[PDB]
């Protein structure tokens, strides 16, 4: 879902 | 010769630093998910026979000041050292709870003349953060 | 008789230089969860850098990102090995  | 000695009376050290909350003043999301990172490599790594120090929600000072200190520690009897670094990034920049802190900063403390006590010994740094904005859309196989 | 004080030290990065890394809200970032996986079934067999090349197809092939915002869907990732080490290592 995300990132970094 | 073709193998690093690990028959040290200790493995090494296993420094964790777990960032997951950051400023409100730097525009970054809480990095959802880590704590089970965090979780998942300390029993990975205590399995393989490592003294893991786990560190959480650190700033840019706190980061360079943990390293400066393990790096002045006396690791004649370890036969590694490991550094996990958990949070956002860019290239070549790791990044702390209040603000961004280059990778060679850290790294420098643990140079073959910075650290007797290591040289001569492998330094894994194991980092996970972002080097950039590119997106790689992949290819079909 | 003497070594390069940069020598001996191996970055494992979690994605290629000016990329994105991702991760996931319950297992945790890809790269971490395949780390640890591929450690705790050939740390016993296998010499370091063979493990990450098994972190790193694990990475490629059993991950691809999913958002409602077009633009992060459906990406990808490759893990980065930087190795400036001068023997083999194995954790045993």
């Amino acid at each position: 879902w995300e990132h970094d | 010769d073709n193998s690093y000695k690990m028959d040290y009376p200790e493995m090494g050290l296993c420094i964790i630093i777990n960032n997951k909350n950051f400023h409100k003043s730097t525009g970054m999301t809480s990095r959802s998910g880590t704590d089970v990172d965090a979780a998942n490599l300390r029993e990975t790594f205590r399995n393989l026979k490592y003294e893991v120090r786990n560190k959480n929600d650190l700033t840019r000072e706190e980061i360079v000041e943990l390293m400066r200190d393990v790096s002045k520690e006396d690791h004649s009897k370890r036969s590694s050292f490991v550094c996990v670094l958990l949070s956002h990034g860019e290239e070549g920049i790791i990044f702390g709870t209040n603000g961004p802190v280059d990778l060679k900063k850290i790294t420098n403390f643990f140079r073959g003349d910075r650290c007797r006590s290591l040289t001569g010994k492998p330094k894994l740094f194991i980092i996970q953060a972002c080097r950039g904005t590119e997106l790689d859309c992949g290819i079909e196989t | 008789h003497k070594i390069p004080v940069e020598a001996d030290f191996l970055y494992a990065y979690s994605t290629a230089p000016g990329y994105y890394s991702w991760r996931n809200s319950k297992d945790g970032s890809w790269f971490i969860q395949s780390l640890c996986a591929m450690l705790k079934q050939y740390a016993d067999k296998l010499e370091f850098m063979h493990i990450l090349t098994r972190v790193n197809r694990k990475v490629a092939t059993e991950f691809e990102s999913f958002s409602f915002d077009a633009t992060f869907h459906a990406k990808k990732q490759i893990p980065c090995i930087v190795s400036m080490l001068t023997k083999e290592l194995y954790f045993y």
